[PDB]
């Protein structure tokens, strides 16, 4: 037994430490799987748009 | 006639002259850090000459040449102090930024930008002149925010480091936090005194009160990192070794303590102050040398040593003992330069590492680097007849017998222990084990301008204390009776230290593991005080900045109650007059009601 | 070069205007 | 930092992760050579004894345990290479890496030297404009509907071809540009 | 600095160096395109200490998500160089 | 004073009579002729005043505030030739005309021996400022911007007229010399209570007050850069001046009558000191610095004491020269990105490097840096709030600590770090941006070593 | 685990294209071309540009124009002991009063 790590607001629970990625289930990998399709669209569409020769201005960011 | 004011004028004139020259062709070139170097040194070789005539009559002199403006009653000029502690600050200065140059032109060889290096250095070195050499409270504080700002620029060196610019930050923050004292304190002065200038301040106050000395405090606190305000001093090593060697080590972070020792006329007088800034320099200087206990980076550790040191001098003002407390700013700028140049020379040597786990046997690898710091650790500490002897052990002797604290005593006592311990871990885990370092060996000081940087500040670290000790006139009453058990105090403390700590660190060779306990982690993470102080307050403050003050009053009730209530008001009652069907028979009827109420109002 | 509905707008208290909001902000429905 | 990243980490990884950690935070604590090999033998012989677990939901219950005691002997201050992200020197040559197309704007008295450096790099600019016009059809024919599912390019197929979205990868400043 | 230019042929020689020290693996058997896993029988609790072994001898740290896929000496050295910005 | 008066006028049909290719070479070479011409008015006496005529004088008050406007108008058009290459000859010409007025009008407006031409000029001021505002701008809320600046001002000045009207019906005269010498005390009334609020409020709006500064950001947002310079330099400061000219026949109801304003302004310095700190806007950060300075002068002039008088005419200027070149500044940093936004552009020092050296100028001589005259002024004020009350030291040191914090934020965010790599359109910077710079920051570091000039006449 | 036959060919072609990208980064002998156009001795000049010449102008400056106005240098008054002689006067000051002197 070891004394246990309670967060706080300015000291968050680390990743390791977190129960919620060990109780796994298939929706939660679902999850993950739309999560990294999403991500990985975005970053495509961007980077089409970046290393295009063309392209000689500021690429408009929507989230910002 | 009389080149007192001639020569000390002239030095400060010649340290310009590089400035003025930097747009100019020599800046473009590889000759601008070797022509620096030796504005430096001759500026040096001839402020020697003040030095010589006040040591032989006692020469002072105040100069006041160019006539600012008048305010009224009041007269501003640019004024220039002379005394004993400017005298006597010069040539120390000098000697060391001349020797931390040296060595940054083989330190920085590689970095393009050496030349802007080489004159910041010397705007640096520039406004901590003015600094000292000032005489009214308006040049001593242009010399107090030009050497932050300086800090500043150099902490920062490397723009692309973030760590960097938060390190810069910090520390103009925790400068501000001292310079609103220091604003404090020349509003007072100038409110009651009504002079900027020292001799007036001096003058009219005969019996100074709490609120100025208690403003010059908290500045002094500020600028010198004493407990409350500490953590920048450690977080100021993200610049570059020569930075943190000349800046943050001996020159710049002893200009509080060069406040108070400027104003101890005033300090004398009042009972309250003394034990204030006793009490700050006790808890300051036990603080960071438990700090530094444990700490795994060397540059870490001088810097927390550097500290240590600013609260001893802090107490040494406490006890009321300001000219022996200059001589330790003295001596510490000879000998803690010499720390910092040698662990500069480490880092350099094993590829920029830090880290004292991957140092082992460098006193075989590197014998003249190991043996400047082993003269430097052992002059730190208080070994008898050594540049660091003749200010640390009147320091405590002068501790031991006034009628003090006692707290203080014992948190200087215990400081002082820690300080030879620290010493013995920084030499014990980086010159006697086995090696550590990658095995690609890259170990090389055959450079004559390391060698020759190291060995001019061996000589002073050496020789300084005893000459400066035997040649300067008496300013304190000595110590001349004291017990034979207290007077070896400072012996007896320091070799307990030093056999404690490498009792503790033999038992690292043992193959057995454990846990850290509470206190390790406590010295480790410095007391806590680093991460609460900056999450819980700025997190606030910046909460508020958007919560309060920006969005809730600003773009939500300041907005509702002058602008947008007019408008829907006016909206509103042009929406009931204008909403007409055009029907006569409604106008005619209110033609009628208003020609009653006129003709049995109005009459 | 960004139409109105991209912007952000009022809190919606139907499902329907929730899952709207949650792809223009470009995250999941049950994320948002 | 190179290869993609996948939607979540198996066990497998999760452990190895936390053997690394625990091994480099094992030798921050033993200084010295010899001790850290003794207690690293020492750690993988305890961490090997559960090498052989067939359930998983008790190989779950474990490696919870395992991070709980790592968390608690940290070392609270860690040795971190001078080049990692929490090293002395992580970000310090990022204020040098200036891009390359700030070569478009220099003077032609600047271009005036080094014309064999500029020479090339107008055949590197050919060579780009032409490979991006390749790439953008073969990226558009190669990936599958509805969007790509992972961060993962595919190489070069034909002959004349190249790699999908190169410019950015191949032309970085340095690592010590200055 | 001073830091000579290291090279392939000089980053492939101090792969090898290190490899041959790892008394789990024979000196003669092993070579430059030999695999890990299969060719040697190598755990993969082994393959993480032979990474952090170069890890410790080049100064410089390897992600996670990359040292887990580095199962030969050849990508081991070609990894090294396109860390470092070798030209030959 | 015709010789100013008259040139300036001259400057219309010169420029309408001049060639589609050569107005701004004309106008910016007239322009800095006229401000030497200017020069001669700084030499005042320890005297009354330079009285010329029967309807204009100038004070040692006036002659650095006129130096600054005259000086401003080249820097104006220097800094409008960017943005207007595409716009017709007609057009061009017409936002010549417009600077050309509105300083005609600054110029009138400072001597104004008599209060009533004052006040007309001081409102005639606004017509110019709105055409640039709303015509001129990029942003679709330059509508809503002009509108706010507008009325917040009007309604606050309308009672002033009533007020000025009234007290030439009981005093007889508004000549400024006859209100000065012949002054008498305003006894403790309600109806002098509130003429000591209309004669003050009209002045305390376009400060702008805390409180009543919510036209300031979105005026100085919305316009374009010209308008800018001339909102944050010279048009903040016409509200201090008629402050300082009218305070004298007040006496001695604002003994008690400042506790409103004074407790206002030095929690208002920390508020908005406060929200620059967390701000997404360069423009809106700089003009929340300026609100933040215009309080701390606010403090100095209630307080009503010699060195709070210099510190507050010091501040001005200082205040007016670091303001415009900030505002210099972001729009060249806009012009290249086209989106005026801080963290969208980062590390621009790596490859626009005298354009950092400029950021960091102009940045330490916002953080009041020894001995500029920022710093000068500030000190004053600080010195006379002290002798004022002990406790105002508190709110002043935090007001400079958080000034230095997002000060050094402004420049960090932008100047260090990792540039950003999907931008490949920064141009190096012209010769015409520099030379900008330049002149803004010059007359800076040159009066920080005459004070005098600008430390007004109670000095 | 491990490499996929993709990774593997699109890292090879990358490394090829970065290995040739940074092999042309490399300057020749006469890549560098600087068009020419023009229009104890060394700390010696040096003693005399740097040292000297401030020297004088500070001097002069000191002398004739800051010691011109009153008050602008105060120098402080030597210290007077028993014995010495004033140059101004010539006066002797007297000596102690011969204290009882053992050890
Ligand atoms: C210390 C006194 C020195 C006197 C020598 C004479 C110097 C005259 C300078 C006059 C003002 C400079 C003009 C401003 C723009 C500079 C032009 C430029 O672009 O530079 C490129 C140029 C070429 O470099 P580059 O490689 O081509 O460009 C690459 C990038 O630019 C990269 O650029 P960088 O990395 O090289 O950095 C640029 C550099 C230069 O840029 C600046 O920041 C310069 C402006 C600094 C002032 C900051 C505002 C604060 C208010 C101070 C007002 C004092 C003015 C006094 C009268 C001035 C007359 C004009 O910035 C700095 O170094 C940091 C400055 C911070 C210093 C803080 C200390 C201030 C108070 C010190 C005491 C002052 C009063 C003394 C009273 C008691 C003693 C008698 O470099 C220079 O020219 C450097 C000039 C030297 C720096 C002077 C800084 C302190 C001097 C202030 C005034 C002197 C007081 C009189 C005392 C005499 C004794
Ligand atoms: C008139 C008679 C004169 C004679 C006087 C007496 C003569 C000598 C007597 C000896 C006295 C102590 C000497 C041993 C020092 C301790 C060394 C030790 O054992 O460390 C191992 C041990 C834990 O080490 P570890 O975790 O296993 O280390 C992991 C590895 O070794 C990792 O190792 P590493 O390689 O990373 O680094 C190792 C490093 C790391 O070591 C550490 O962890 C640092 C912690 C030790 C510093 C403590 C020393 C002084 C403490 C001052 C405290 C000031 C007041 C603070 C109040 C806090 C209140 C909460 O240690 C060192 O390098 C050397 C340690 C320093 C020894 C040299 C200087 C000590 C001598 C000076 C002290 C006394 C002589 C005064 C002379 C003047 C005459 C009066 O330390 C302790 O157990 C702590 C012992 C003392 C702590 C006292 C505080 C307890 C507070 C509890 C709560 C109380 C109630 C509060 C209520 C509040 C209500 C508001
Ligand atoms: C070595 C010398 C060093 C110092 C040099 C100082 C030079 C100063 C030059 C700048 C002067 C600033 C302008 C001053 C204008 C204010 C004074 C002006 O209004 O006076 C007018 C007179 O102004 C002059 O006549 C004309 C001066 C205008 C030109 C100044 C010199 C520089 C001009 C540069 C213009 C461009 C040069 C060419 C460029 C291609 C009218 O005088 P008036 O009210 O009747 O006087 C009554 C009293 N009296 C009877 C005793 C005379
Ligand atoms: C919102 C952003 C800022 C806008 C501007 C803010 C500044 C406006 C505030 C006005 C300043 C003070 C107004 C009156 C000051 C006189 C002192 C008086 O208030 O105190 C007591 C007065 O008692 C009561 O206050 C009577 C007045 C009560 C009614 C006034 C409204 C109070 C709340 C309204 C706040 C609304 C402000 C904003 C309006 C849009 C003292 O009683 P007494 O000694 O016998 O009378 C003194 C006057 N004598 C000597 C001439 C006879
Ligand atoms: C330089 C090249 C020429 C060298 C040969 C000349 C050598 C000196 C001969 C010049 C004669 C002396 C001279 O210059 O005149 C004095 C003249 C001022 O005249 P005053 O009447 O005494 O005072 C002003 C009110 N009337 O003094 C000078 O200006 C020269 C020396 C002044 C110091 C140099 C400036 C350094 C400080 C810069 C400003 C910093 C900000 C202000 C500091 C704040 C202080 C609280
Ligand atoms: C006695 C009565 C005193 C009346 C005082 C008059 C104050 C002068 C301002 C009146 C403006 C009212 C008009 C109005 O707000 O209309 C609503 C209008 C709708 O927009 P429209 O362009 O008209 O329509 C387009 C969409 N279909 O709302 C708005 O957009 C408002 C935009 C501008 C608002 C400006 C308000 C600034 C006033 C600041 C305070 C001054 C108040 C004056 C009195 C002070 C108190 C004593
Ligand atoms: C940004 C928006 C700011 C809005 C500012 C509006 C408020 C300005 C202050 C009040 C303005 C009206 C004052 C009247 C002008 C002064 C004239 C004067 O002083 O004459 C007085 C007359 O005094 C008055 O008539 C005042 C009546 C006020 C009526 C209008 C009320 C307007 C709102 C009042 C409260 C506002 C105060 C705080 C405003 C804060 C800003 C919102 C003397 O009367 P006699 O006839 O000579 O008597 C002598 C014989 N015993
Ligand atoms: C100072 C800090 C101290 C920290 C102490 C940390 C705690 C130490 C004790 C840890 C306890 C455990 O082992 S938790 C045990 C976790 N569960 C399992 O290991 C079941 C099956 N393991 C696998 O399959 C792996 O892949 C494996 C076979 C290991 C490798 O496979 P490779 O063939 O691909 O190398």
């Amino acid at each position: 037994s070891f004394p246990k790590y309670k967060p706080s607001r300015l000291a968050t629970l680390p990743a390791t430490l977190d129960p919620a990625e060990y109780d796994i289930s298939p929706e939660t990998r679902k999850a993950q799987a739309e999560r990294l399709a999403i991500r990985s669209r975005l970053k495509r569409e961007y980077l089409l748009q970046y290393n295009d020769p063309n392209r000689l201005g500021v690429i408009e960011d929507p989230a910002l | 006639m009389n080149p007192f004011a001639s020569l000390t004028l002239t030095t400060l004139t010649i340290l310009t002259i590089p400035i003025m020259m930097s747009n100019s062709n020599i800046y473009k070139t590889n000759l601008y850090p070797n022509y620096v170097k030796t504005t430096v040194s001759y500026a040096f070789t001839l402020s020697l000459v003040p030095l010589l005539m006040f040591m032989h009559t006692g020469q002072e002199m105040i100069i006041s040449n160019w006539h600012w403006m008048t305010l009224q009653t009041v007269e501003l000029s640019l004024s220039f102090k002379m005394d004993y502690f400017s005298v006597m600050f010069i040539p120390v200065a000098l000697f060391v930024t001349w020797s931390i140059m040296e060595f940054s032109m083989w330190y920085m060889h590689s970095d393009p930008f050496i030349n802007r290096f080489f004159k910041y250095l010397l705007l640096f070195l520039i406004t901590m002149m003015i600094l000292v050499t000032a005489n009214n409270l308006f040049q001593l504080f242009i010399g107090w925010e030009g050497v932050g700002i300086m800090s500043f620029l150099l902490i920062g060196w490397w723009h692309g480091r973030t760590d960097a610019n938060t390190a810069a930050l910090q520390a103009i923050l925790y400068n501000r936090i001292g310079d609103i004292g220091f604003v404090l304190s020349m509003a007072w002065f100038l409110t009651h005194s009504n002079a900027w200038d020292l001799q007036q301040i001096f003058m009219l106050n005969n019996e100074c009160p709490n609120m100025p000395l208690i403003g010059l405090l908290l500045a002094a606190a500020g600028k010198s990192a004493q407990f409350g305000l500490h953590p920048w001093l450690p977080s100021a090593m993200e610049g570059p070794t020569p930075v943190s060697a000349l800046l943050h080590s001996s020159t710049m972070v002893v200009a509080g303590v060069f406040l108070l020792i400027r104003f101890y006329p005033l300090m004398e007088t009042n009972k309250l102050v003394q034990t204030m800034t006793l009490c700050l320099g006790a808890i300051t200087t036990l603080f960071t040398a438990l700090c530094a206990i444990t700490q795994n980076d060397i540059k870490k550790i001088v810097a927390f040593s550097t500290s240590s040191q600013l609260g001893l001098m802090m107490v040494t003002i406490g006890i009321n003992q300001p000219h022996l407390a200059f001589l330790h700013i003295c001596m510490h700028a000879f000998f803690k330069a010499m720390l910092f140049m040698c662990s500069g020379s480490i880092i350099h040597s094993l590829n920029d590492e830090q880290d004292i786990r991957k140092m082992g046997g460098l006193y075989k690898a590197m014998p003249f680097t190991t043996t400047a710091l082993i003269i430097g650790s052992l002059a730190l500490t208080g070994m008898p007849y050594l540049t660091g002897f003749y200010s640390k052990d009147l320091i405590i002797e002068a501790v031991n017998m006034s009628y003090t604290n006692a707290w203080a005593l014992l948190m200087t006592l215990i400081a002082t222990s820690l300080t030879a311990a620290y010493s013995t871990r920084i030499i014990f885990f980086a010159f006697l084990g086995k090696p550590r370092f990658p095995p690609l060996v890259l170990i090389n000081e055959n450079n004559p301008l390391l060698i020759n940087s190291i060995k001019r500040l061996l000589i002073g670290s050496i020789f300084a204390g005893f000459i400066i000790s035997n040649n300067i006139p008496p300013m304190t009453v000595p110590n001349t009776t004291m017990p034979l058990y207290m007077k070896m105090t400072a012996l007896i403390v320091t070799i307990m230290g030093f056999m404690l700590a490498l009792e503790l660190n033999n038992t690292t060779y043992y193959l057995k593991f454990k846990y850290p306990s509470q206190t390790y982690k406590f010295s480790n993470m410095l007391g806590y005080y680093p991460s609460i102080m900056h999450r819980l307050p700025t997190y606030h403050n910046l909460s508020m900045s958007q919560k309060s003050a920006s969005s809730l009053l600003d773009l939500i009730w300041l907005e509702t109650i002058l602008p947008k209530t007019t408008s829907f008001i006016q909206m509103k009652m042009s929406i009931m007059v204008s909403n007409q069907k055009g029907l006569i028979k409604l106008y005619f009827l209110s033609f009628l009601i208003t020609i009653m109420i006129s003709m049995t109002l109005f009459n | 070069h960004v139409t109105k509905d991209m912007f952000p707008g009022p809190y919606p208290k139907t499902p329907e205007e929730r899952a709207a909001a949650a792809k223009k902000y470009n995250m999941r429905v049950e994320d948002y | 930092a190179f290869s993609a990243p996948a939607a979540y980490l198996t066990h497998q990884q999760k452990v190895l992760r936390l053997y690394k950690r625990a091994l480099r935070h094992l030798e921050s604590w033993c200084v010295h050579r010899d001790k850290y090999r003794y207690f690293a033998c020492l750690m993988r012989a305890r961490f090997d004894e559960h090498k052989n677990e067939k359930d998983m939901v008790k190989a779950t219950q474990l490696l919870r345990q395992a991070e709980e005691e790592f968390w608690y002997g940290q070392h609270p201050q860690p040795y971190i290479f001078p080049e990692s992200p929490g090293g002395t020197s992580y970000e310090r040559y990022e204020c040098y890496k200036v891009p390359e197309w700030c070569l478009d704007d220099w003077h032609p008295s600047e271009k005036a030297m080094y014309p064999d450096y500029f020479a090339k790099r107008e055949q590197w600019k050919r060579l780009r404009r032409e490979s991006w016009e390749r790439e953008v059809k073969q990226l558009q024919e190669e990936t599958p509907p509805g969007g790509p599912r992972t961060e993962a390019l595919p190489p070069a197929r034909k002959e004349g071809d190249l790699p999908p979205l190169w410019w950015h990868i191949v032309t970085r400043p340095r690592e010590r540009p200055m | 600095s001073d830091a000579p230019p290291l090279t392939l042929e000089a980053i492939k020689d101090r792969v090898l160096y290190v490899l041959k020290l790892y008394d789990k693996i024979d000196p003669e058997k092993l070579s430059v395109n030999s695999h890990f896993m299969k060719d040697l029988g190598l755990d993969s609790l082994d393959q993480v200490e032979i990474i952090m072994a170069m890890e410790d001898e080049f100064g410089f740290e390897i992600p996670d998500i990359d040292a887990e896929k580095l199962m030969c000496p050849q990508e081991i050295v070609d990894y090294i160089a396109d860390k470092k910005d070798v030209y030959e | 004073m015709l010789k100013i008066i008259i040139p300036t006028t001259m400057l219309l049909p010169m420029t309408w009579m001049s060639k589609h290719n050569m107005i701004w070479i004309n106008a910016t070479v007239h322009s800095l002729l006229i401000s030497l011409i200017s020069l001669s008015l700084l030499n005042q006496l320890g005297e009354n005043s330079l009285n010329f005529s029967l309807t204009f004088f100038s004070d040692s008050l006036s002659a650095p505030l006129l130096v600054l406007t005259t000086w401003l108008l080249p820097l104006m058009l220097m800094a409008s030739q960017s943005h207007l290459s595409k716009e017709t000859t007609t057009r061009k010409k017409l936002y010549i005309t417009m600077l050309i007025l509105l300083q005609l009008f600054l110029i009138m407006t400072f001597t104004a021996t008599e209060l009533i031409l004052f006040y007309i000029l001081f409102e005639a001021t606004l017509v110019p400022t709105l055409i640039i505002i709303t015509r001129w701008g990029n942003q679709t809320e330059r509508l809503n911007a002009g509108l706010y600046f507008l009325f917040y001002t009007l309604a606050g000045s309308l009672p002033l007229l009533v007020a000025l009207v009234y007290i030439q019906n009981t005093t007889g005269s508004l000549n400024f010399l006859i209100i000065h010498y012949w002054s008498h005390p305003l006894s403790n009334s309600w109806s002098n209570i509130f003429m000591w609020l209309a004669c003050i409020m009209a002045f305390m709006v376009k400060m702008p007050l805390y409180g009543l500064h919510l036209w300031l950001p979105k005026a100085h947002v919305e316009a374009p850069i010209a308008g800018s310079m001339v909102l944050a330099a010279v048009l903040l400061k016409l509200g201090g001046y008629g402050m300082m000219r009218i305070t004298t026949i007040l006496n001695p109801l604002t003994n008690y009558m400042a506790y409103p304003f004074l407790m206002l302004s030095m929690w208002g310095m920390i508020m908005t000191s406060s929200i620059c700190l967390r701000q997404t806007d360069l423009k809106s950060l700089i003009a929340y610095s300026s609100v933040s300075h215009m309080a701390l002068v606010i403090v100095a002039i209630m307080i009503q004491t010699p060195w709070s008088f210099m510190g507050a005419t010091a501040l001005m200027i200082a205040h007016g020269l670091t303001s415009s070149m900030l505002f210099c500044l972001a729009n060249t940093n806009y012009e290249r990105v086209h989106s005026r936004t801080m963290i969208l552009a980062r590390g621009l020092q790596t490859l626009l490097p005298l354009m950092a050296t400029w950021w960091l100028v102009a940045s330490l001589t916002n953080l009041a840096l020894p001995p500029s005259i920022n710093l000068i002024g500030e000190l004053f004020i600080i010195t006379a709030s002290f002798s004022w009350s002990n406790i105002t030291i508190i709110l002043m040191g935090m007001n400079m600590m958080i000034t230095a914090l997002y000060s050094l934020y402004m420049l960090i965010t932008t100047q260090r770090g990792k540039y950003t790599h999907h931008i490949n359109n920064i141009k190096p910077s012209f010769t015409r941006e520099n030379a900008l710079m330049a002149l803004h920051i010059l007359p800076l570091l040159l009066l920080t070593l005459n004070p005098k000039m600008i430390l007004g006449p109670l000095y | 685990s491990g490499y996929t036959p993709d990774e593997k060919l699109r890292l090879q072609q990358l490394r090829e294209l970065r290995r040739r990208w940074l092999k042309d980064q490399e300057l020749s002998p006469r890549e560098p071309v600087l068009p020419p156009r023009r229009v104890t001795y060394r700390h010696s000049i040096f003693a005399v540009t740097h040292v000297l010449i401030p020297v004088w102008i500070i001097h002069y400056y000191l002398k004739y124009h800051v010691t011109a106005k009153p008050y602008t240098v105060v120098e402080r008054k030597p210290r007077i002991f028993p014995g010495d002689t004033i140059l101004e006067t010539g006066e002797v000051i007297p000596l102690m009063k011969e204290f009882p002197d053992q050890h």
